[PDB]
């Protein structure tokens, strides 16, 4: 039985549920390995060849940086510093190209799809490029001129968003719980009356809205927690919150494997 | 100029241990357990976990400053009670949660269709 | 210069719909919230994000080099 | 009252300040740069001999 | 070894050599990119 | 963020939240002390310097 | 002529903050400079600590000239001097 998941709504990379029998603790760890823990894909080293935009090496390569990388397959890659090799090996890490100029006329907008792997993924859906615009195009990156060349290498590596905000599989986690003030945890700020002042919560219809009646429950706890998951696009919402339970799982083995061999 | 290594928050540095146990005088069977390289993230679940035990006395995690990825968890039980065992039932008991809150998670997206 | 990739305050991506605000502005001549609520941003703060961002990079391409 | 009642200092360090709750009322956080760069003179003694070879 | 701001051609003029570009009279005379491998990272 | 001071996320920090790019230019000229005398922009190679 | 005498003197016995201070750093000063140590160390290297662990113990075997405006001057052993602090 444990704690069970109750999903109100899913989608593409969106998944709204709500946890219950589980305590507040563990839900915002939780949150926190999955906004935080969990691997992810991006572009780290960026070799500029010849680059003449009107934007800046370092400027450009931040972009990059940021453009997410398919990372569904996250777990088969490894981290460069654990695998024994010289420097960006197949085996842990993904190397694209990026190619590009103007012409005569007309300005070359560079997107996320303009990207071509380079390395041998061996049957691997890992590293390519995230595209959600019904135009498909992806990512804007920059602009050329005629005349203005790039022309770049990317490496990406296996990493968590702690170390980078550009891991981060998912963009904004909301997290909610006892909409109606049941347990006086906050102190609504009121100057004429609470409840006009405080638009009830969207949730609030999913809970008994509170009676004057009875007194306040002492013995009550946090309960019932509304979660929504956003997903950037590298993992989707269901892989996402997988995956941070997996990490926050793993930490706990790992805790505990250093206290017996300790 | 002097930031600090990002890598190394979560990164175990040379000579270093992940958990290191040491005797508690403040009160009888306490203990203090230094975990590095972690966040609230760990030490708060397991705090929560401890508390909820009935033998477990007082669970207290403190993380000394921001700047050093490291926190310090002082537990005190009653008389003939280690507190590494309940550290380890408390992290097997979060084990089992976790574990039961993935099944639950992976059924009720297989039952919906989207 | 360009839209930032993905947004400051939690992330999200907000580069690929750029392109698509502009003509949703232009070509269809929604005003900016009817606009951004389409390309699907709820929280205000990719709205002013996108709502905020200036286009120098244009500019800057006015010049020869 | 230019190099008499107030002159130059060699061993000194000069920077911005920032609040910071988790340090005690007589301790004062400093850069590591800054500490690397400052220094003081250790007579070499038999009580920390190690420490200062370990040190050099 | 050098370009012009507005023609933008290669010169790869020596020492000892005007530093005024040979297609036009002007003579800002940038240089071009060194070759050496640069590599840059988004952190 | 007491004293007025303030907490940045640095997560928005990171992820292109108020980086600046700062240029400085240096000038350099062959004043001439001395007429037939003139600087000469060389790689210096240690002979005579 | 100026010196007075051992009695008949007028400061106070009671040790002052700044002798105090004073004798603290010429201790350690000494100490750092491979001076003897005249109180066992037990498992201590810190001259100011070894220097404060001295002055508590009555060990140190400085004076203190107390000068008056004057010119005349009185002498104080560590010893018999009073530590408040
Ligand atoms: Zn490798
Ligand atoms: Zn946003
Ligand atoms: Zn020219």
């Amino acid at each position: 039985e444990g704690p069970q998941v109750k999903i109100r709504e899913a989608s593409k990379d969106n998944v709204d549920f709500i946890l219950s029998n589980v305590d507040l603790a563990m839900a915002n760890s939780l949150r926190r390995v999955m906004i935080a823990e969990i691997p992810t894909l991006a572009i780290d080293s960026v070799e500029v060849e010849t680059n003449t935009t009107v934007l800046a090496d370092e400027f450009i390569a931040h972009r990059l940086g940021l453009i997410p990388l398919q990372s569904m397959d996250i777990e088969q890659l490894e981290y460069s510093r654990d695998c024994f090799c010289e420097d960006h090996c197949d085996k842990c890490s993904v190397v694209l190209t990026l190619q590009a100029f103007g012409e005569s006329e007309s300005t070359t907008n560079v997107y996320s799809k303009d990207l071509v792997i380079v390395s041998n993924l061996m049957g691997r859906n890992i590293g390519h490029p995230i595209i959600q615009d019904k135009e498909g195009n992806g990512v804007l990156i920059c602009k050329l001129r005629k005349g203005q060349e790039l022309k770049l290498t990317c490496v990406a590596k296996k990493g968590i968003a702690k170390e980078h905000a550009k891991w981060g599989p998912a963009a904004a986690i909301e997290f909610e719980y006892d909409p109606w003030n049941k347990l006086k945890h906050t102190d609504y700020w009121y100057e004429q009356d609470s409840a006009k002042e405080w638009p009830q919560s969207k949730n609030c219809e999913y809970e008994d809205p509170p009676n004057e009646g009875d007194p306040f429950d002492y013995k009550a706890q946090a309960d019932t927690f509304y979660m929504n998951v956003e997903s950037v696009g590298s993992i989707p919402v269901d892989q996402v919150v997988v995956r941070g339970i997996d990490t926050l799982q793993k930490k706990v083995a790992s805790i505990l494997l250093a206290l017996t061999q300790m | 100029m002097n930031a600090p290594d990002r890598f190394e928050l979560f990164l175990l540095g040379e000579g270093e241990s992940k958990l290191k146990i040491d005797p508690d005088t403040k009160a009888p069977n306490a203990v203090v357990i230094t975990f590095e390289k972690e966040d609230h993230t760990l030490g708060n679940l397991i705090r929560a976990e401890l508390l909820n035990d009935r033998k477990v006395l007082f669970a207290a995690y403190k993380v000394e400053h921001p700047f050093f990825a490291r926190f310090k968890l002082r537990i005190q039980t009653t008389e003939g009670y280690d507190p590494k065992d309940a550290l380890k039932n408390a992290c097997n008991s979060i084990i089992n949660k976790l574990g039961a809150l993935k099944t639950n998670f992976e059924t009720e997206w297989n039952l919906q269709t989207l | 210069m360009i839209v930032p990739v993905r947004c400051f305050s939690c992330g999200k991506v907000v580069g690929d719909k750029w392109e698509s605000y502009l003509n949703l502005l232009q070509e269809d001549e929604l005003d900016e919230g009817t606009a951004l609520s389409r390309l699907g941003l709820k929280r205000y703060c990719c709205r002013r994000m996108i709502l905020t961002h200036v286009d120098l990079i244009e500019k800057f391409l006015r010049y020869n080099p | 009252r230019g190099n008499l009642m107030g002159k130059r200092v060699d061993f000194s360090a000069r920077t911005v300040i920032s609040g910071d709750p988790n340090l005690e009322l007589d301790q004062v956080g400093v850069p590591k740069s800054i500490a690397k760069t400052l220094t003081y003179p250790e007579v070499v003694t038999p009580y920390n001999i190690d420490r200062l070879t370990q040190l050099v | 070894k050098y370009i012009c701001a507005e023609c933008s051609s290669k010169l790869s003029l020596s020492r000892t050599d005007a530093v005024r570009c040979k297609d036009c009279g002007h003579r800002i005379l940038l240089k071009a990119r060194t070759k050496r491998l640069v590599q840059f990272e988004a952190r | 963020n007491q004293e007025d001071s303030m907490i940045m996320n640095q997560s928005s920090i990171d992820r292109g939240l108020f980086r600046s790019l700062f240029f400085r230019s240096y000038m350099d000229q062959e004043k001439k002390y001395g007429m037939s005398i003139t600087e000469t922009f060389e790689k210096p190679q240690r002979t005579n310097t | 002529e100026k010196a007075i005498p051992k009695d008949q003197r007028a400061t106070t016995p009671y040790m002052t903050k700044y002798e105090r201070a004073r004798i603290l750093g010429t201790r350690a000063l000494q100490i750092s400079m491979n001076a003897p140590v005249f109180v066992d160390l037990e498992g201590e290297t810190d001259p100011l600590r070894i220097a404060m662990k001295e002055l508590a113990e009555k060990k140190i075997p400085l004076v203190i000239r107390r000068y008056l405006p004057d010119g005349s001057f009185e002498d104080w052993s560590v010893e018999e001097l009073i530590v408040d602090l």
